[PDB]
RNA sequence: GCUUUACUGCAGGCUGUCGCUGAGGACUCUCACUCCGGGAGGAGGACACCGAUAGCCGGGCA
RNA sequence: ACUCGUACGGUCACUGAAUCCUGCCCAGUGCAGGUAUCUGAACACCUCGUACAAGAGGACGAAGGACCUGUCAACGGCGGG
RNA sequence: GCACGGAGGCGAAGAACCAUGGAUUUCCGAAUGAGAAUCUCUAACAAUUGCUUCGCGCAAUGAGGAACCCCGAGAACUGAAACAUCUCAGUAUCGGGAGGAACAGAAAACGCAAUGUGAUGUCGUUAGUAACCGCGAGUGAACGCGAUACAGCCCAAACC
């Protein structure tokens, strides 16, 4: 809610965690807010997901401004669980990045352009 | 020295406590939601201990029976109202808003909700002087002009059992037999009659403060005693 | 008073301690009951 | 590459600036509702949390604790004393806050054992420490090759004996050479003067 | 043990200052915080309460 | 605690039923109010000093005091010539 | 049995006695289903926790112990020929807690200043020295050295 500058529509929502669940089955994508967090320092990264829903907020807060500096796009999800699941995990996860998409790059593409027009 | 009486009150000993379990009820208005729909009939007169004043039982028409601070003139079978619409007469509560100026009322609300807190002694009344739309002007019975929120309720009328002042207690047994219903120590023992451990009066050949009994407001308790931060004294000047 | 059951055993219990030592435990320890108590001029507990 | 774990702690460095501080403004206000002691199921630093052994395991919990700010809650003396013990507003107590803290989350879980704490603030009137306590008796941590050393006997109600990290910091153990004369190996044995 | 304009201190009260504490020498606002209200909501409001410190008073106490 | 209390209350003191009365004194002390000007601490601020700090000085000045006023059914006083 | 009685009994089916292990082990008692001056009333981990199959299912805590030990609270008589800083003293006493011993402990050390020492207790000494102090009365270390015993490791993060 601190770090969630703008709302994501729920249909929005529903194709980007498709998008990255056929990135995962496809193309190379990092769970967990550690990974995330280097994939985006190291620059490896075309998208990632950061729910909204995580308490404490610390852990996620840097995501925002450091994809910014570092021009990746990025968007919310509502349900960690879901991104989690999403993600092909059997438990949650706060953040999420798909390392080179797969098969998706036209999806993922449009993806962050809805958003960047979302401001 | 040794504690004054003024420090041993404080504790909250029996001695000091007042008799609580024989209390009747605490006369606080109803609560409504809102409309004025709500009316009650007086089915009993009956003695205050806690006041020395009479109140009045009433059953109210959803089914509530509650006693409430009794204004003079109020009687078995009289039906009361309370509320916004309810009607301009002795007995009825509502916001002071709805209370024509000039109107003596009682029992008045100090932050509106919260039952009453002015004028509810013996024969006293609060003078509703002004209106406005955010401050009524009420007149307590101390002389004071006070500013109360318009939305603070009211009862219309004086408290019952007015004069009770004005005839003298006569004996002490009289005295006794009222204080033992208050929470309060009595009789009382002049400081100028204890030993100088005490009060700040005690000791001395004769008796006499052997000080100017003006206390300054900062005295700290023990000392605070005599005429506490007065203006002035006497009855010249 | 009023007795309880048990404060009634307690009571039971020294009046059965009130004996004497019998008489052949002289002959064998070949020769006092320091616990004797008397219902006046003692006091018991409780 | 920095961790994200790095980001947590940047932040607490100055708690009263940037977003951490609209959040501490927000928590406050519900921390201020709860009671003494709330246990949580993740910690509000997760960095300075793992930093001090805290793991996502079974067997490890984190409690909130909170504290009346201030000094000494001392009565004045009701026999003699000269000048010198007379005194009675400005004398503060001998145990950090933190310490206190640390023993009242103990003593809400007297089956747990405490392994440390660190602060998440505090308002104008008491403070707020997380503590991280570990079940001596659950397998997951028998077995854990970093936390079994808690699981020993003379380990039990270290928190009370000053065994812990803001206990021995507290009892002036931190320096091994100048200043240590009186503290080490404890404040009892060199007569309470340190 | 008791007294006081004995000595020296200690509670306590008043007062300034810093923290709690926010936005736009006099001011507005609301979002902390306080109070009223069963609740909605109302009143107050960066004050007050509370922590710290400074000056004054200080046989109430040692 | 007072308090299921709210100035026709209850807290703190003095005098001590009724009756007839209760004079003069506010300089000192006490309490309270006011206060142009004077005095009045710390933090922040300014000058000097220190590559920093100790420290010296300055400006501002709250309560309090100086000063003024009210007050004796307030402590008390009501003499010598 | 202490305990030297009377009566009677047990023991070669090896008693008594002793060692080890086991059985029985009323009620109150931390005392734990609720209550109670050791008893009573109508199935019990009461209470706080952890795990959890979310069911008291599996577990923990509670109280004791001569002192010793660790963490907190902390006097006064007394000395100074009075007394306030100081002293008595971090003593007495109080609160909490562990063990068979505690505590400490592998340097953001030492600073015989070095081309030197090398975790920590403790003992001897260093020394009534340095330092404190109405610079009064009094208080009072450390490094080092000689001994005792010796022992060094594990995380957090980076990268996965
Ligand atoms: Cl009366
Ligand atoms: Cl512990
Ligand atoms: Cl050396
Ligand atoms: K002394
Ligand atoms: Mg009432
Ligand atoms: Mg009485
Ligand atoms: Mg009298
Ligand atoms: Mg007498
Ligand atoms: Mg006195
Ligand atoms: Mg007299
Ligand atoms: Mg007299
Ligand atoms: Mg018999
Ligand atoms: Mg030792
Ligand atoms: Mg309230
Ligand atoms: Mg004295
Ligand atoms: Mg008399
Ligand atoms: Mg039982
Ligand atoms: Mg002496
Ligand atoms: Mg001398
Ligand atoms: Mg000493
Ligand atoms: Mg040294
Ligand atoms: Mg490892
Ligand atoms: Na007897
Ligand atoms: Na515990
Ligand atoms: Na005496
Ligand atoms: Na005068
Ligand atoms: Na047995
Ligand atoms: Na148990
Ligand atoms: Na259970
Ligand atoms: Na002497
Ligand atoms: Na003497
Ligand atoms: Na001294
Ligand atoms: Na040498
Ligand atoms: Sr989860
Ligand atoms: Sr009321
Ligand atoms: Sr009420
Ligand atoms: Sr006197
Ligand atoms: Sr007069
Ligand atoms: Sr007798
Ligand atoms: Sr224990
Ligand atoms: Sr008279
Ligand atoms: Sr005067
Ligand atoms: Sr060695």
């Amino acid at each position: 809610p601190v770090y969630v500058d703008f709302d994501v529509p729920a249909d929005l929502e529903d194709d980007a965690l498709e998008a990255l669940e056929v990135a995962r089955d496809t193309g190379a994508v990092k769970k967990g807010t550690n990974e995330t967090t280097k994939s985006i320092e190291r620059g490896s990264a075309e998208l990632v997901f950061v729910a909204e829903d995580v308490q404490p907020e610390e852990i996620v807060m840097h995501i925002p401004e450091l994809a910014d500096e570092k021009g990746v796009p990025f968007i919310f999800v509502e349900q960690q669980d879901d991104l989690g699941h999403a993600a092909g995990l059997e438990v949650g996860s706060a953040a999420a990045a798909v390392t080179d998409a797969g098969e998706a790059d036209a999806d993922v593409e449009d993806i962050a352009d809805k958003v960047e027009e979302l401001r | 020295g040794r504690r004054i009486q003024g420090q041993r009150r404080g504790r909250g000993t029996s001695t000091f406590r007042a008799p609580s379990h024989r209390y009747k009820a605490d006369l606080e208005h109803r609560k409504v939601e809102d409309g004025d729909v709500i009316a009650g009939t007086v089915v009993d007169i009956e003695h205050d201990p806690a006041r020395s004043a009479p109140v009045a039982a009433v059953e109210f028409e959803d089914g509530d029976r509650r006693l409430i601070l009794a204004p003079e003139g109020v009687g078995v079978g009289d039906e009361l109202q309370v509320g916004v619409s309810a009607e301009i007469a002795p007995g009825n509560t509502l916001p002071l808003a709805e209370i024509p100026e000039g109107v003596p009322v009682c029992n008045v609300e100090s932050s509106p909700g919260d039952g009453g807190k002015f004028a509810r002694a013996s024969g006293v009344n609060a003078q509703l002087l002004t209106h406005d739309r955010n401050v009524a002007v009420v007149k307590l019975p101390s002389g004071e002009m006070k500013r109360l929120d318009p939305q603070c309720r009211a009862t219309i009328g004086v408290v019952a059992g007015g004069g009770r002042t004005d005839k003298p207690f006569v004996k002490a047994g009289n005295k006794h037999h009222k204080m033992k219903a208050r929470g309060t120590k009595w009789p009382n023992v002049r400081g100028v009659a204890m030993n100088a451990v005490d009060h700040p009066f005690g000791g001395g050949g004769r008796q006499h403060p052997g000080k100017p009994k003006s206390i300054s407001r900062n005295a700290p308790p023990g000392r605070k005693v005599g005429d506490i931060a007065s203006k002035r004294t006497g009855r010249g000047g | 008073g009023k007795k309880s059951k048990a404060t009634k055993k307690r009571l039971a219990k020294l009046d059965n301690q009130n004996s004497r030592v019998p008489a052949w435990v002289m002959l064998k320890t070949d020769r006092r009951n320091h616990k004797r108590r008397h219902w006046r001029r003692n006091d018991t507990d409780e | 590459a920095r961790s994200a774990y790095s980001y947590i702690r940047d932040a607490w460095e100055n708690p009263g600036d940037g977003q951490l501080a609209e959040l501490q403004w927000q928590r406050q206000q519900e921390w201020r509702n709860e009671g003494a002691v709330e246990r949580i199921e993740r910690p509000t630093r997760l960095d300075k949390a793992r930093s001090q052994g805290y793991k996502a395991k079974q067997g490890v919990i984190v409690a909130r604790v909170s504290v009346r700010k201030g000094s000494a809650r001392k009565r004045r003396h009701k026999a003699g004393r000269r000048s010198k013990r007379q005194g009675v507003t400005r004398i503060t107590r001998r145990k950090d806050i933190q310490r206190v803290a640390e023993e009242r989350a103990s003593r809400t879980f007297p089956n747990l054992r405490v392994l440390n704490s660190y602060s998440v603030g505090q308002d104008g009137r008491q403070k707020w420490h997380e503590v991280i306590l570990i079940d001596p008796n659950h397998p997951a941590i028998q077995n854990d090759d970093d936390l079994s050393w808690i699981c020993a006997d003379d380990q039990a109600d270290r928190v009370f004996r000053g065994l812990t990290g803001a206990g021995r910091r507290n009892r002036g153990l931190s320096g091994k050479g100048k200043g240590s004369e009186k503290t080490r190996p404890s404040l009892r044995s060199n007569g309470g003067k340190a």
